[PDB]
């Protein structure tokens, strides 16, 4: 799992974009 | 092999590049929104200045006509003072 | 009590709320202060999306907590 | 475990195409905005023209006015130097 | 069969949207005045700052002259 | 299939109610803009009047600098 | 019967709109 | 006791009432503290509309209840 | 200080800037008074194309200096 750097939502490790703000994992 | 994970990490880095472009474009777009919002006020200003101008011109035309008539009057008795 | 709502554009809004307030009541307060329609608002806290039916106490949101505001505007 | 990456990278490739589609949309919108922002200096120039022409008509109306008042006192003085003549 | 009730009621809602658009057009006429009021305010603000600018330079000229009278005395 | 168009009508109505609230906001600001315009006109007229009274109170006092110029 | 999804009013089965808020049955 | 009123827009308001207060009284409290006219208020719970003439105890309003306000 | 930006169409705009202003800031000032998006703006001084990140003092642009403005056609 990884936490989005823009909206702090913790997505599944499989997620490429954040499920909520759709910004990339490494943005 | 591991080169598949290299293909994924490469794609993830390219997505960061696209988000960069989107963020720059949306940051510019908000500034465009601001400038475009100024247009109807600038249009209203031009209409105001045109109105004030035409009003002052019309009043001047009326005054100039009255003065020229007074010139015809002074020249009339100056043509009549000859006595 | 004060809570903070940070947007993706670097703007942060301050709100006065109570722990018994619903998430929908908070979204209404967001609309009242910034004109943002509640249907576009998504509020995130501690990696969890806040659900309409829950209270602030449900998520243990204390004073001066900071929520994250995700919108839906054309997907920037 | 690799077959999950085929279910992963295929999603990433689909997301890149989506992002590029969003970019191309924003760029088209920007060119349409440039039309409006190009009308901005035109209107600013028009206002400067109408304001300048108005200030000219003002100044002309003033100098004409005191000219007419001078023609009046000159006229009324001729009335005096005439009825007395 | 509430179809007649539904076929009539949908005409009733279409009557509601007819009233909303008519009132919307009346509102649009009123809202058109906003740019004129903004433009007028910007003009008077500019003209005010022009007069204040000119007055400041006048006061600085007078205060310099009133100083010339203070010294030459 | 009764709601096939009834829910669609409710959707159009709801978006027009949101439009109505936005319209009510704009029209609510209108008299405030008018008051602002009339205020700026007054402050402008007052500033021009105060400037002309100053231009007098100095250009007339310029004759005083000619009085103390005889010495 | 159907419960209104906006005000939880339990309407008659034949009712097309909610009796109190007039919102459609499937709204 | 303190009760809550749920609106169509997701807003929940807090009220101070008496068990002896009427539904008319609750609407009057909403008018005094929230400005909502009692004539436009329609209270719904469990598919039952509350009548103006009856009180809160008439409707068996229990603990942790949420009332619905329809205009 | 006041500087001048000459375009190739014979129009000259006047700007109030400071030597500490960046080129990015100057292009924003040009956008504010002329509506030109900064992405179109290419600023030339002394035969050199200016970079957004530098300041006016970096290019030693003094008061009453004259820059030339070339406009892009595209953008993206
Ligand atoms: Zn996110
Ligand atoms: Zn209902």
């Amino acid at each position: 799992r990884w936490a989005c750097q823009s909206c702090t939502f913790e997505n599944e490790a499989a997620a490429v974009l954040c499920s909520i703000c759709e910004r990339p994992r490494l943005a | 092999l591991e080169d598949l994970k290299q293909q994924l990490q490469q794609a993830e880095e390219a997505l960061v590049a696209k988000q960069e472009v989107i963020d720059k474009l949306c940051e510019e777009a908000e500034q465009h929104k601001i400038v475009m919002e100024t247009v109807p006020v600038l249009k209203a200003q031009a209409d105001i200045y045109k109105a004030d101008f035409q009003a002052e011109r019309q009043a001047r035309e009326k005054l100039a006509e009255k003065k020229e008539l007074l010139q015809e009057q002074l020249e009339q008795l100056q043509r009549e003072y000859s006595k | 009590m004060q809570i903070f709502v940070k947007t993706l554009t670097g703007k942060t809004i301050t709100l006065e709320v109570e722990p018994s307030d619903t998430i929908e009541n908070v979204k209404a307060k967001i609309q009242d202060k910034e004109g943002i329609p509640p249907d576009q608002q998504r509020l995130i806290f501690a990696g969890k999306q806040l659900e309409d039916g829950r209270t602030l106490s449900d998520y243990n949101i204390q004073k001066e907590s900071t929520l994250h505001l995700v919108l839906r505007l054309r997907g920037c």
